């Protein structure tokens, strides 16, 4: 779910 | 909803051309890409030209009847022609000789639609694809600094003669004429503000050049494809900066980094150069009221004589 | 194939003992540790060394022997053109150039140190060879040309506002100095490489948080300019630019004070070539 | 279609324009008529 | 007086200070981003 | 001026361009 | 949509177009008004031609 | 979409550009007799050729 | 699909007004055949 | 087709009203002629 | 496509561009009758040639 | 779901204060109106 | 193939041809040897 | 394509390249004729080379 | 197979020729050794 | 393809090519002798070498 | 684990303690107020 | 496999002895030792 | 390919590079004996070594 | 293919291009000999 | 191919680059053979250590 960009994605 | 084919092969006004494209190969073989063309040519792709192509036509034309019509003479003399901007009895009057500045005045419109023109280009491009708009507000950075240097200081000296000359040795001579005006410019602390920023900017450049080409092999100049699962090449440069400096970065904030670094410079030279003649005057006495000179009592004069 | 780690794991997995340069000459490198976060060896140890005197002789010089709590009053010089190259403990320059030599140290380690890491993590040799550039710079300005005019004198103070006395007088001593060639290729350059590092921040960051493919952003700069690069070509331009902006200004100041002495005087062979001398009359002649 | 009406309407309208602002810009540098005279 | 002027403090201090705290502070942040746990390839597998 | 130092101090500036050379002639000797 | 259009401009407008293409030559008709006026205010007080 | 404009120009325009060439002829005819008026008022002021 | 977009025109005549009266404006006003804003 | 009938039309239309441009300004420049002195 | 055009042109225009072609030469015709007498007037006005 | 955070908030007061603060006691300082740190 | 393509040796002559005469009439202006334009 | 080229320059011109090439040829003799005309007379009023 | 191609050869003296060509003349034109076009 | 290419430069030159290279040929010939005839006469006028 | 840890805070202080004390060191000996170094 | 193309040996040899002819010439012009164009 | 080329120089020469190569040493001797035609001229005319 | 015998070669001739360049050079501007003099 | 080209120096050199080493070297010996009647040739014009 967490991100390299910070955006947590499902 | 976006046909990147139909971006890309449309025919019109609102279309591409130099359609089929081209292939050049050291292009490949160096830089890894070799395909040029189709490019978009629209309504603000097409008032851009033409102003530019106006202005250019007005400044060449001026500069064949300084030299006498003759083209051996303007072949020699090309680069130390000018065409100058009106000289300080008049003011910012608009009623001036062609040959003693109106040609720089109507020159000077048409660039500057031109500039305008193309940053609307930018903005409209960047929303028909999928992408945001940021190299729009990155030139609108850039073109504060542009406005400033040629219409608004001008406005608040009062002259058209404070703004630089067309030609290839007349911004130099613009840049030293203005540097020795105002006292002196090494003293101007938002130029040390923007030596600052543009020094940074080349130092973080080749960084990251240099870090993203070392680690290839495995692939982390795929930075799109990184902000979305970071593989052994990220890893490694992050570790090599970690070991190095105490403390490293990612593939989405470098690029952070990198703009903000490239867009302050512009900011702080427009403050800098708009603050140089209507606030302070001379920028050594000013910085010797401040405490940032150097006494200097006995100096060694004979380094600087031949 | 892709799952949360939480960087430990990652700092572990790389960490290997001896693949430095100190550990092919020797066979064993004597510093191969860290601390901290750092990684220290040879040339680790010899870099803080460095460091630490140069500040300490910065610090003597400006405090003590000026009387100054100022940092930005201070004129740390160099001796004389009369004393040649000389160094002598009783003379007046003789802890700039203890900082001077400090200073060396300390860059040339940074250098070797990079290339040590980079032999850890089994990568290329690009930061270094940039890095080199920059280090190049520095011994051209303090080393080489000082000796090729034949003193220590000639090198720069290294006070915060002062060091910039000496840029100003050195360049109108030349005048014109924008005239030098190798001057406006540095220029050039440097504005160049400033440009390439906006396009590229906002190119990518224009594609970040975004439900679309890879392809957009080619399409994006193929409609604007007619040509779209690469993803490695963006780097290795960026790379070799911000190198030759410096390699190029190295040549601009060594060549001042040896083989030049006037930049408005170099251009005076451009109007007496055959093709084009002898053809106008009045202020258009020559 | 070869030609398209949107491209001469705009190429057109803009070149008229250009040429009338370059023909006023003229005409008040050359300081034949009185006009905006002190 | 051994002091600036105001326009000493305004013009050039108060922007050496905010650049340096600016400095540590990006810094610090990005840092702070950059260490933290999110999506990664495996380095045992993948390499 | 000794003109023999100032030599081989020019003959050092221009080596110190030799990694960037060598850099590129790399990248177009490796990628046929 | 194309709607209260008349038949003749059906190619070429729509509801919300037509709508503020109204507004925009009513604003445009207003304005010329007014800097008719003010030319000739500008002349009574200081003619530009002589 | 071929209907108002004649049988002689078919391949080259359409009915919304057929309408749009109208207004562009229109308003270069009205512009034409405005330029000729201005030209002979203004040398009625100065002549520019001597 | 339309040949002539509404909304472009609207854009385009709205900048070329403020344009033009900006540059009468300023070119008017610093010929010095009008007396405004004198000291 | 080899060659393309729009391409020709906007080549022509662009050098013509360049060269006419080009010509005027050389003439008036002169000086030969009585054309808007002041 | 081709009807319009003669048999000899054939391989290079259309009826679209025959159209065009033909508008462009009279186009072309006229400002040549108007050069030739814009430069008989300029030459009983001051030859340029002495 | 809040507009505002109130660590921003607070954040946002202490520098401005501070940084107000010190600004005003170097211009006064340096005014010579009042006595204080005179020699 | 074909050598040479002939709508490029087309373009080639007639900018060449273009060049050309614009360079000689520029030339025999403003030698002076000829009246022509002339105060 | 290849009809009209004459059996010697078939594989050099199409139908088209011929007619434009023809045409091409033609302008270049009508101007070469103009340009002897004019160097004439160019000579008579003042000669060059002294 | 072919080292040379000859389009680039062709190209390349046509090239060669005309700048040579100006060159010359404009060495002749400025030494002033022949009449030529003077006032 | 390689038909009227002599066998000793078949595998360098191709039909186009030959006839191109046969133009090239003539007009180089040409100009040599137009060249040589213009320096003869520019050293009847006046000799460069004295 | 714990907010602190010891190790950080030996380090912290003994830094700040030796640039200190070479600070006053450099300081009192610029002054001129003792009769240290003199020739 | 060649240590050298026989493309890059011609043109790297007609470049030199081009700029080489150019060089000598202009030397022997500029040097005065002959008469060449005078007047 | 490897024909006309003699045995020895079978690893380093084409067909086609024979020939020209052929052709460049041909040209070079040529050069060569103008060269030192002219050489011998210019001597006669003014000797560069006193 | 190796690089190094193309490179040595290549900096060969080019040193000894240089190096006769700079001696002739060198020479003609002393006046020592005769060589070519007015 | 590594024929002809002695074992000692195999892992450097192939066949062809034998064949130009034997070619560079010479023309090493032939201009150094030149070089020394040059000199010996100037040294008798005007020797230049006294
Ligand atoms: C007129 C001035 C006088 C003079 C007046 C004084 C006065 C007054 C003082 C000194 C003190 C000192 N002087 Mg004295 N001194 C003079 C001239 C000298 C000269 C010289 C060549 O002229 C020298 C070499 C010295 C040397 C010294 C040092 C021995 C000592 C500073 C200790 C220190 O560095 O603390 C820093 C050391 C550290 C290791 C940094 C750590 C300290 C911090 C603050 C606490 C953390 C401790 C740490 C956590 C413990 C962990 C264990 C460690 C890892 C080992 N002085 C002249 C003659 N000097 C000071 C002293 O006596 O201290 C004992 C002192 O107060
Ligand atoms: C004697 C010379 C003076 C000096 C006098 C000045 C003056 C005067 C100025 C500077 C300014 C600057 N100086 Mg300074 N400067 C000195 C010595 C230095 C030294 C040095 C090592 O000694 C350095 C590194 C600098 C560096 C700098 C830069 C940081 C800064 C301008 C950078 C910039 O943003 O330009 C980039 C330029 C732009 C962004 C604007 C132009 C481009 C825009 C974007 C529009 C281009 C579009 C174009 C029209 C399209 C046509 C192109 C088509 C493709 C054909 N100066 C000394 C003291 N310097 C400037 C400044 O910012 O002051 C604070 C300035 O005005
Ligand atoms: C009289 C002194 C000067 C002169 C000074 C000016 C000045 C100054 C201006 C003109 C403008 C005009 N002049 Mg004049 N003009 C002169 C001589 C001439 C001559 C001549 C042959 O002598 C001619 C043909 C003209 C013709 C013209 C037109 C091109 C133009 C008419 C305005 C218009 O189109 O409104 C079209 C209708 C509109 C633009 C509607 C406007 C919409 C609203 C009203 C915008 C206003 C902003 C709003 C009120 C702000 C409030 C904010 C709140 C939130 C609401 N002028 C003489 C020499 N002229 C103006 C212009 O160029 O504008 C385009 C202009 O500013
Ligand atoms: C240009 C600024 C505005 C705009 C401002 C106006 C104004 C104002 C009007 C219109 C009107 C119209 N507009 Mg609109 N309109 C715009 C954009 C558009 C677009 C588009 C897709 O871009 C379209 C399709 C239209 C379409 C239309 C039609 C619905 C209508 C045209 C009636 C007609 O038959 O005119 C054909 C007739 C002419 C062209 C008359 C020619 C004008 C004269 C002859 C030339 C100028 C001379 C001068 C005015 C004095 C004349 C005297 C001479 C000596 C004889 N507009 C832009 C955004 N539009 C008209 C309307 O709705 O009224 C019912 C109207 O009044
Ligand atoms: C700017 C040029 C315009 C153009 C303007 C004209 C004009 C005007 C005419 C044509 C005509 C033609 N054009 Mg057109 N035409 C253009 C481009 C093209 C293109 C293209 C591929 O782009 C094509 C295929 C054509 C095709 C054609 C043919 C259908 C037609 C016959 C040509 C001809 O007579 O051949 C043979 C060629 C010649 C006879 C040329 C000889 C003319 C002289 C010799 C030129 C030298 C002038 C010299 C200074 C004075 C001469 C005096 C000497 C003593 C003789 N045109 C461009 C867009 N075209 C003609 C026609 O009748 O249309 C129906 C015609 O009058
Ligand atoms: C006489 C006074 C000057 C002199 C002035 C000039 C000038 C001026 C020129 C020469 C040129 C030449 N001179 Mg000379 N020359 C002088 C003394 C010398 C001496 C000497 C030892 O003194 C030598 C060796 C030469 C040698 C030469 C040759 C290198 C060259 C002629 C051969 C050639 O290649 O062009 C022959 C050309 C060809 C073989 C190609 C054919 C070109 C065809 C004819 C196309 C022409 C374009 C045409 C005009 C366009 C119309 C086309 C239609 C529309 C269809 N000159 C003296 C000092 N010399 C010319 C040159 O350099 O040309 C390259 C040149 O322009
Ligand atoms: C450069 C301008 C035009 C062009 C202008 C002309 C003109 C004009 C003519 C041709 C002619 C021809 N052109 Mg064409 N042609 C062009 C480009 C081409 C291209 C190409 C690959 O692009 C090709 C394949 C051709 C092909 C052809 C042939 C179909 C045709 C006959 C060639 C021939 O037999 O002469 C081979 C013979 C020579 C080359 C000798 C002539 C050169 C002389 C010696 C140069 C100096 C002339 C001077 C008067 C001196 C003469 C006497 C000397 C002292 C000996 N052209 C370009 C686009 N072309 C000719 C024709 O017959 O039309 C149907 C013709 O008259
Ligand atoms: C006489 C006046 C001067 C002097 C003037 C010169 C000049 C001038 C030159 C030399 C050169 C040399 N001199 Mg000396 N020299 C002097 C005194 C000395 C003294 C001494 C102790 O007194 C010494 C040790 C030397 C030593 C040298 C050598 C470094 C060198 C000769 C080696 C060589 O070139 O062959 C090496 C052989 C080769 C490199 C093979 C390559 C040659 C082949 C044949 C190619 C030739 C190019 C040819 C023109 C191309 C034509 C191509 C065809 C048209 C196809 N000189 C005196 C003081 N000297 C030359 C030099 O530096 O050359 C590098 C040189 O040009
Ligand atoms: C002066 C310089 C003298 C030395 C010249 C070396 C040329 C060859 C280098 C090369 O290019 O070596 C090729 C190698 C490897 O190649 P790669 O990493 O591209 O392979 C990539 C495989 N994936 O890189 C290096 O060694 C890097 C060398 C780092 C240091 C260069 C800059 C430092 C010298 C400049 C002067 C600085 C001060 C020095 C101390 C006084
Ligand atoms: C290199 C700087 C610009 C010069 C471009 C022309 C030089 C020769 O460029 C050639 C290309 O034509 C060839 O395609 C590639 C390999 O595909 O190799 C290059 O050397
Ligand atoms: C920035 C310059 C871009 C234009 C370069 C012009 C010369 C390009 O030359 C290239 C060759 O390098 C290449 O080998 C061939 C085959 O693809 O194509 C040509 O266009
Ligand atoms: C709309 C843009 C701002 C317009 C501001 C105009 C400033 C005019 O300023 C002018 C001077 O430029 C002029 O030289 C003298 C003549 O005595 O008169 C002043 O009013
Ligand atoms: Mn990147």
């Amino acid at each position: 779910a967490a991100a390299p960009a910070g955006a947590a994605a499902a | 909803p976006i046909d990147l084919h139909d971006e890309e092969y449309r025919d019109g006004l609102e279309g591409t051309i130099a359609k089929p494209p081209g292939h050049v190969g050291w292009m490949q073989r160096l830089l890894g890409e070799g395909q040029v063309g189709p490019i978009y040519v629209g309504l603000w792709g097409v008032i851009s030209f033409i102003t530019f192509f106006a202005s250019a036509f007005i400044i060449l034309v001026d500069y064949g009847r300084q030299v006498g019509w003759n083209p051996i003479i303007y072949l020699r003399e090309f680069w130390n022609l000018a065409v100058y901007p009106p000289p300080t009895e008049y003011g910012l009057s608009w009623n001036v000789p062609w040959d003693k500045g109106g040609a720089w005045l109507a020159a000077t419109f048409f660039l500057h639609i031109s500039v305008l023109t193309w940053w609307a280009r930018l903005y409209t491009r960047a929303k028909a694809t999928g992408v945001g708009t940021q190299l729009a507000w990155g030139f609108a950075s850039a073109l504060s600094l542009y406005f400033v240097i040629y219409l608004f200081h001008p406005l608040a000296l009062g002259n058209w003669s404070a703004a630089p000359g067309h030609g290839f040795r007349a911004i130099l001579d613009w840049t030293n004429y203005v540097s020795i005006h105002w006292g002196n410019f090494y003293y101007n602390p938002f130029h040390m503000l923007s030596i600052f920023f543009l020094l940074g900017s080349t130092l973080l450049l080749a960084m990251h050049g240099a870090t993203i080409v070392a680690t290839s092999k495995w692939k982390s100049e795929m930075e799109f494809t990184e902000m979305m699962a970071e593989g052994p090449g990220t890893q490694r440069a992050q570790l090599f900066w970690r070991w190095v400096m105490g403390w490293n970065a990612n593939s989405y904030n470098i690029h952070i980094w990198a703009w903000w670094f490239a867009a302050f410079t512009a900011i702080t030279g427009a403050i800098g150069l708009f603050l140089s003649g209507t606030l302070v005057p001379d920028w050594y006495a000013w910085g010797e009221t401040a405490k940032i000179v150097a006494p200097w009592p006995n100096p060694d004069w004979a380094q600087y004589v031949f | 194939s892709a799952e949360v780690i939480p960087f430990s794991i990652i700092e572990e997995f790389y960490k290997r003992p001896g693949k430095t340069l100190a550990a092919r000459f020797f066979g064993v490198d004597p510093f191969d540790f860290w601390i901290g976060r750092f990684y220290v060896g040879l040339f680790g140890a010899i870099s803080i060394i460095g460091i630490i005197l140069g500040v300490a002789f910065y610090l003597y010089e400006g405090v003590v022997n000026e009387g100054t709590l100022n940092i930005l009053a201070m004129r740390i010089e160099p001796p004389p053109v009369s004393q040649g190259l000389n160094v002598d403990p009783a003379q007046p320059g003789f802890f700039w150039f203890l900082t001077m030599v400090a200073a060396t140290i300390a860059f040339v380690g940074w250098l070797l140190r990079q290339i040590d890491i980079s032999l850890k993590l089994d990568m290329g040799m690009e930061v270094p060879i940039a890095f080199g550039a920059v280090v190049s710079s520095w011994i051209t300005l303090q080393w080489l040309r000082p000796i090729a005019m034949g003193a220590w004198g000639h090198g720069f103070p290294l006070g915060i506002t002062h060091h910039l006395d000496w840029v100003s007088n050195i360049g109108y001593q030349y005048y014109n100095f924008f005239y030098n060639p190798f001057h406006a290729i540095g220029i050039t350059l440097l504005f160049a490489s400033t440009l390439f590092l906006h396009m590229h921040g906002s190119a990518v960051l224009s594609e970040a948080k975004r439900n679309i493919s890879d392809q957009n952003i080619h399409v994006f700069w193929r409609n604007i300019l007619g040509y779209s690069i690469g993803e490695i070509g963006i780097h290795r331009v960026a790379f070799w630019t911000g190198a030759a902006s410096v390699l190029f200004s190295n040549l601009c100041i060594f060549l001042s004070g040896t083989f030049v002495k006037d930049w408005n005087a170099f251009w005076g062979f451009w109007d007496k070539m055959p093709i084009w001398n002898g053809v106008g009359q009045g202020a258009l002649v020559a | 279609r070869p030609f398209e009406f949107r491209t001469s309407v705009v190429v057109s309208t803009l070149l008229g324009l250009v040429m009338a602002l370059l023909i006023h810009f003229v005409v008040l540098s050359s300081g034949a008529f009185n006009w905006l005279r002190a | 007086s051994p002091w600036p002027v105001w326009s000493g403090y305004a013009l050039c201090f108060v922007p050496l200070a905010a650049v340096i705290l600016g400095f540590i502070i990006a810094a610090r942040f990005t840092d702070k981003q950059a260490t933290s746990a999110y999506l990664r390839l495996d380095p045992a597998k993948a390499n | 001026m000794n003109w023999i130092v100032a030599t081989f101090m020019l003959m050092f500036v221009l080596v110190a361009f030799l990694p960037l050379v060598v850099s590129l002639a790399y990248t177009w000797v490796t990628n046929p | 949509q194309n709607d209260l259009v008349p038949d003749q401009w059906k190619p070429l407008f729509n509801n919300a177009e037509w709508l503020v293409h109204d507004i925009v030559v009513k604003t445009i008709y207003g304005g010329l008004i007014i800097a008719v006026i003010a030319h000739v205010l500008c002349w009574a007080w200081t003619p530009w031609i002589r």
